[PDB]
């Protein structure tokens, strides 16, 4: 019932700013202190700030001390994270929590890159079934930056056999992944199946229809 | 200035223990030492609180406690889904945190799960586009340790070659992939790609042509 | 002056022989009462222990602390791990001229402030979770907020009201100081003046320094009690050496019909 | 936390020698509250010390009056040691009849 979810994540040059919002429900948000807490991708989790339960006392750690600014509405139960003067080891996910003695609540996080490397949207292009037993058809979502890409099957209704594959970073700087849904075979043909693609950093959207090819 | 080891392991209905150093209070300051559990692409678990404290549906098999500078988690009765990253935390009271180094747990003696490979040859649309993209998925493996060899028909082909880490699952085992980029004319050019999955000493081939 | 304060402490780990927790009892600027734990009776203290009292009156009083003693020793449960810890509690009330009462009630963890008791509301309450913790193992405990807000609301009031009519004696106790001015060498060509005012009540009171009846400074100073209550004071200059004559200490106190001026000694 | 304890010694009543009087330490400001007084004699601890409750003002740290009757003499030198937690050593704080 408790629930935290952030907002906010995006791509930022260093230098700029970006302000994170987490919007808490399912307790009495002013009795509760808030914090943030990053994680770097593949390392520890990093602490970065507190805010008492009314806002009036704020903690920082050193390594953000002076460039971000934890703060706190609580007529809209959202808590807010003012990061200013961003530098690369800033980039992380950022998790939302509600701070107590014996019980801990987090949301999903929230992606943040600090990079001087522009974004870009990604080619979508549709894995065939060669099946025509199981079939085997997918995405191909080649060529975007940055991190992450969301997948869904036609529009969140095929959910069961899908496999979104974590992502490879290539040389090229720029990130590729697949997403194949594994399906009876006897069903090509009759059930439509569509990948939909979004990629918010760039704000693509697309939805790729993938056809059987039959050329006997 | 939480220290803890970067890994450790155990077989299953064991007990292993992870150490915290760092946890040390002033004279006349405290602090309370958290333990968190982070499963892949998840939010932490709070496993123990106050030293020594599990929270509510929190296994019995975990437990904590603190000595000076040192405090230490213990897993007893070691499951396979008990393999995470541990972090110790301490909390020092008004609104000052720190986390430590984390740990990543293994849990010996599970199964060999060979990969299951899919390869799929570039699309109409990209070939369209002047461009040509293998891509080859890995499924399901433990161990998570796999090298992956492409073929022009028989020929090893490097160049091109973007292979990702494995990268763990829920279910314990491991999934990768791999993209080999090539022009349209090279990929017309042979009669067949294969994409050549080792893992713990045995291949698993899968084999495209262009039609 | 029209306040009564009851300055609470519990400690987690008192030394072999110590208390666990003990409380002092203040009617404006003088203690009237003492609790501890390894007794576990409140008693009168200083003057009060000749006021004219009612029955059952320490009795209540030592029946309230009792309760609190637990509760205080309670939060030590709710904040786990080893501490060691310190709890301090500011409880009590302020008459105002309009015969309307004004309460107080505040804690401190480890020497910081960190949580308060709202009596619109009967809750505990504060900014971090060590405080949210506390507030909610106290809440558990049945009828602990009733009595926290009636202790605030009646009990202090009413026993601040009594002792206004049947203490006012206490209260009103006026003690002029004994006045010293001394001189001594401090370095070449130079010497301290420190006139020191001796075993007054109240402790309100004002030192400066007169040079041939001009202004010449407050001096740096210091207040401290007394074992019986009442206070000292006094206040150092630095004067030229062989000019320490010119120079005298003037005192003002509630004790005194008016401003003394305090010469050097012979 | 931790704070440092003030330490002010002074007598009850002015001080006139041959006359009894009595000698006061007053430990103010410190945090946490276990603190270790003695009143000295030259050098020597005095046995029959009294102190009052410990007490603490409305910044939160803790105070004590340390007093024992005594009678002054220009020879006798008298002092106030002084242990807490957040001394390297014990502070000796002599008395001053000027206050
Ligand atoms: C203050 O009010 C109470 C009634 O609430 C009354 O009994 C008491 O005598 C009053 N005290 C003064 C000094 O007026």
């Amino acid at each position: 019932e408790v629930q935290l979810l952030e907002s906010g994540g995006g791509l930022v040059q260093p230098g700029g700013s970006l302000r994170l919002s987490c919007a808490a429900s399912g307790f009495t948000f002013s009795t509760y202190a808030m914090g943030w807490v990053r994680q770097a991708p593949g390392k520890g989790l990093e602490w970065v700030s507190s805010i008492g339960a009314s806002g009036s006392q704020t903690r920082y750690a050193d390594s953000v001390k002076g460039r971000f600014t934890i703060s706190r509405d609580n007529s809209k139960n959202t808590l807010y994270l003012q990061m200013n003067s961003l530098r690369a080891e800033d980039t992380a996910v950022y998790y939302c929590a509600r701070l107590a003695i014996g019980d801990s609540y987090w949301g999903q996080g929230t992606m943040v890159t600090v990079s001087s490397a522009s974004t870009k949207g990604p080619s979508v292009f549709p894995l065939a079934p060669s099946s025509k037993g199981t079939a085997a058809l997918g995405c191909l979502v080649k060529d975007y930056f940055p991190e992450p890409v969301t997948v869904s099957w036609n529009s969140g209704a095929l959910t069961s056999g899908v496999h979104t594959f974590p992502a490879v970073l290539q040389s090229s700087g720029l990130y590729s992944l697949s997403s194949v849904v594994t399906v009876p075979s006897s069903s090509l043909g009759t059930q439509t199946y569509i990948c939909n693609v979004n990629h918010k950093p760039s704000n693509t959207k697309v939805d790729k229809k993938v056809e059987p090819k039959s050329c006997d | 200035a939480l220290t803890q080891p970067a890994s450790v392991s155990g077989s299953p209905g064991q007990s292993i223990t992870i150490s915290c150093t760092g946890t040390g209070s002033d004279v006349g300051s405290y602090n309370l030492v958290s333990w968190y559990q982070q499963h892949p692409g998840k939010a932490p678990k709070l496993m123990i609180y106050g030293d020594s404290e599990r929270p509510s549906g929190v296994s019995n098999r975990f437990s904590g406690s603190k000595s000076g500078n040192t405090a230490s988690l213990t897993i007893s009765g070691l499951q396979a889904e008990d393999e995470a990253d541990y972090y110790c935390s301490s909390y020092a009271g008004s609104g000052i945190y720190v986390f430590g180094t984390g740990t990543k747990v293994t849990v010996l003696g599970q199964p060999k799960a060979a990969p299951s490979v899919t390869l799929f040859p570039p699309s109409s649309e990209e070939l369209q586009a002047n461009k040509a993209t293998l891509v080859c998925l890995i499924s399901d493996f433990y161990p998570g340790a796999v090298t992956v060899a492409w073929k022009a028909d028989s020929s090893p082909v490097k160049a091109g070659v973007e292979t990702t880490t494995p990268s763990k699952q829920s279910n314990n085992k491991y999934a990768a992939s791999s993209y080999l980029s090539l022009t349209p004319e090279q990929w017309k050019s042979h009669k067949s790609y294969s994409c050549q999955v080792t893992h713990e000493g045995s291949t698993v081939e899968k084999t495209v042509a262009p039609t | 002056h029209l306040s009564l304060l009851y300055h609470l402490t519990a400690v987690s780990s008192p030394a072999p022989g110590t208390p666990a927790f003990w409380v002092s009892g203040w009617l404006g600027p003088q203690q009237y009462l003492s609790y501890n734990s390894l007794r576990g009776e409140a008693e009168p203290c200083g003057a009060w222990v000749w006021e004219n009292q009612v029955s059952w009156y320490w009795e209540k009083e030592t029946t309230d602390l009792r309760i609190k003693e637990k509760l205080f020793l309670e939060a030590f449960k709710a904040l786990g791990g080893k501490g060691p810890y310190t709890l301090q509690g500011l409880l009590g009330c302020e008459l105002g001229p309009d015969n309307t009462s004004v309460p107080t009630a505040k804690f401190a963890l480890n020497g910081e402030e960190f949580m308060n008791f709202d009596l619109k509301q009967g809750t505990w309450g504060g900014d971090w979770p060590e405080a949210l913790a506390i507030s909610q193992r106290w809440q558990q405990q049945d009828k602990a907020a009733n009595k926290e807000l009636t202790f605030l609301l009646f009990s202090c009031p009413h026993r601040l009201r009594e002792h206004l009519e049947r203490g006012r004696g206490n209260l009103e106790w006026k003690e002029p100081p004994s006045m010293r001015l001394k001189a001594r060498p401090s370095s070449p060509g130079f010497s301290v003046l420190t006139c020191s005012a001796f075993s007054f009540y109240p402790p309100e009171l004002q030192l400066r320094f007169l040079r041939n009846g001009l202004a010449a400074g407050t001096g740096q100073g210091d207040f401290g009690p007394n074992s019986d209550g009442s206070f000292h004071a006094s206040s150092s200059l630095t004067v030229k050496s062989g000019d320490e004559h010119h120079y005298c200490c003037i005192v003002q106190h509630a004790g005194l019909a008016q401003p003394l001026r305090v010469e050097l000694e012979s | 936390i931790q704070r440092t304890p003030k330490i002010q010694v002074y007598s009850r009543h002015p001080a006139e020698n041959g006359k009894s009087n009595f000698l006061n330490c007053y430990v103010s400001g410190f945090h946490p509250s276990d603190i270790e007084v003695d009143l000295l004699k030259n050098g020597e601890r005095i046995e029959k010390v009294e102190h009052s409750d410990l007490s603490f003002s409305k910044d939160w740290s803790f105070y004590l009056l340390y007093y024992t009757e005594f009678t002054p003499t220009e020879k006798d030198e008298y002092a106030c040691r002084v242990n807490h937690v957040t001394l390297s050593q014990p502070k000796i704080v002599k008395w001053d009849r000027d206050m």
